[PDB]
């Protein structure tokens, strides 16, 4: 009821297995996908597969109703792939509730950037510019990793996920997607 | 009665270092002038090879020698045991000839495994396969690689054509020498992945390129026997039959399907199946090593 499709994707094993450049080219195809199809209507999740919270799943599943879906990459509107997945076909859902939410999120581990901008801004002065408010004293970070390199004009980026909350409390009809490429009120499993 | 303390298979179906090269697509045909990709160095810092930016498609080239007569080794240390390896490898070609082999091996120079990480981000992918003769084009091959699967042998006649060339060099009625140049869209300044040295990208002459053993090893994935769960796929021909970079061994000694368990069982006291584990062992011994006591 709230997007009543998915596809159970299962990422074969194959020799080369690097998951973050899997992941990679994938949610980078599926990006390219959804820019040529244009909508701020699609659902993308990660079911319960990162069995610690530091890996991330060998599984996808998509949540576009019916023609946001059959249009987008599927069987029509070519992967490139067709070989490394031989993945199967959707249909309706279930009724869980696990409240479905999914987050993006990104943090500050090179304070080069913050400081260079510094220095742009009002023109900072090197002292200040040094110790003004950095964080050279502690790098943050975040766990579920994934590449994700430029969709043109740059370089690797280094792009984090985070579930948000997973909890068997409600659940509500909300918007379709933030971000670009990733819903929002997502089923869960 | 025993194996030798020293045995040596030397390598067969030899191939070169990929030189690599940038280029426009729809421009394959007259594609020689065409400039090679260089390394380059970025910020603790590292090395990354693009494509130029007016460039939308790569090309890689190698020359693979296929050498024929396999079954011979090159060093052993008494007669008895190359006389029985060399009857085991003659009734296995007696029975049966480089006829499943040769079609795999036709299969993953059909599509572009040898591209390594380039091949899973490419739109459309043309493997060129000319028969160099003398020192010109006899026969010429132009094979769709996404088309034909990487886990699903197909039938074709370009494609058996190709396993019957690859036999006939494989049995040793011919000399056949194959210049492989294979056409990858990527598209307009993406990166290439070459082989990576002791992040240091490997190079010969201003020229980014990989390896010659990463393409054996990406042309030899045609291990398709072996008692892992079906998802897995073919994997390279090593004894012991391992994935290093995903930490597990399959056809680990404990389960008797081993290259040197069916090797020293298919010889020294006749036991193999009918299909599977001699083809797996023969293509083990078309790859090389060094084995003995």
């Amino acid at each position: 009821f709230t997007m009543d499709h998915y596809l159970d994707i299962r990422l074969r094993p194959d020799p080369e297995f690097p998951p973050a450049q899997l992941m990679s080219v994938l949610f980078g195809k599926l990006h390219q996908a959804l820019v040529a199809q244009g909508g701020d209507r699609i659902g993308v999740s990660f079911p319960d597969l990162d069995e610690s919270r530091s890996r991330l799943g060998e599984r996808l599943r998509i949540h576009a109703s019916a023609d946001d879906l059959r249009a987008l990459l599927a069987r029509p509107w070519l992967e490139g792939l067709r070989d490394h997945l031989q993945f199967g076909e959707p249909a309706v859902v279930p009724h869980p509730t696990p409240y479905r939410q999914v987050s993006r999120v990104q943090a500050k581990s090179n304070p080069e950037r913050l400081r260079r901008r510094l220095m742009r801004r009002h023109d900072l002065s090197e002292e200040e510019a040094r110790k003004r408010i950095p964080d050279t004293v502690a790098r943050a970070l975040d766990l579920p990793f994934v590449t994700l390199r430029s969709q043109s004009t740059g370089q690797h980026f280094r792009l984090f996920i985070r579930h948000g909350p997973l909890q068997v409390t409600a659940e509500e009809g909300g918007f379709t997607c933030y971000g670009l490429s990733k819903g929002g009120f997502v089923p869960w499993f | 009665l025993s194996t030798a303390s020293v045995l040596a298979f030397e390598r067969k179906l030899d191939p070169s270092d990929a030189l690599m090269s940038a280029g426009a697509w729809a421009q394959r045909d007259a594609s020689q002038e065409w400039p090679a990709v260089t390394v380059r160095e970025k910020s603790q810092t590292v090395d990354v090879a693009n494509l130029p930016s007016d460039a939308d498609t790569l090309k890689v080239r190698f020359t693979l020698r296929v050498l024929g007569g396999a079954g011979t080794p090159s060093a052993c240390n008494d007669a008895a045991y190359r006389d029985k390896l060399l009857q085991t490898v003659a009734t296995y070609v007696n029975d049966q000839g480089f006829a499943e082999l040769a079609r795999r091996y036709a299969h993953n120079l059909a599509n572009a495994r040898f591209l390594w990480r380039n091949r899973v981000g490419a739109e459309a992918v043309e493997v060129r396969i000319n028969h160099i003769r003398q020192g010109e084009v006899a026969r010429a091959w132009r094979f769709d690689a996404l088309a034909i699967g990487l886990r699903d042998f197909k039938a074709d006649a370009e494609l058996d054509a190709l396993a019957e060339l690859i036999a006939s060099g494989l049995s040793g009625s011919g000399h056949v020498l194959l210049e492989v140049v294979a056409f990858a869209r990527i598209g307009d300044g993406q990166e290439v992945f070459p082989s990576q040295e002791l992040k240091t990208l490997y190079s010969v002459r201003d020229a980014a390129a990989i390896h010659s053993q990463k393409i054996g090893n990406a042309l030899r994935t045609i291990d398709t026997w072996y008692p892992d769960e079906d998802g897995l796929g073919p994997i390279a021909v090593e004894p012991y039959g391992s994935v290093t970079s995903q930490g597990k061994a399959y056809r680990q000694p404990k389960q008797k399907l081993d290259f040197y368990t069916l090797l020293d069982n298919w010889v020294l006291r006749d036991e193999a199946p009918a299909v599977e584990q001699q083809h797996y062992v023969i293509a083990n011994l078309i790859r090389g090593g060094v084995f003995g006591e």
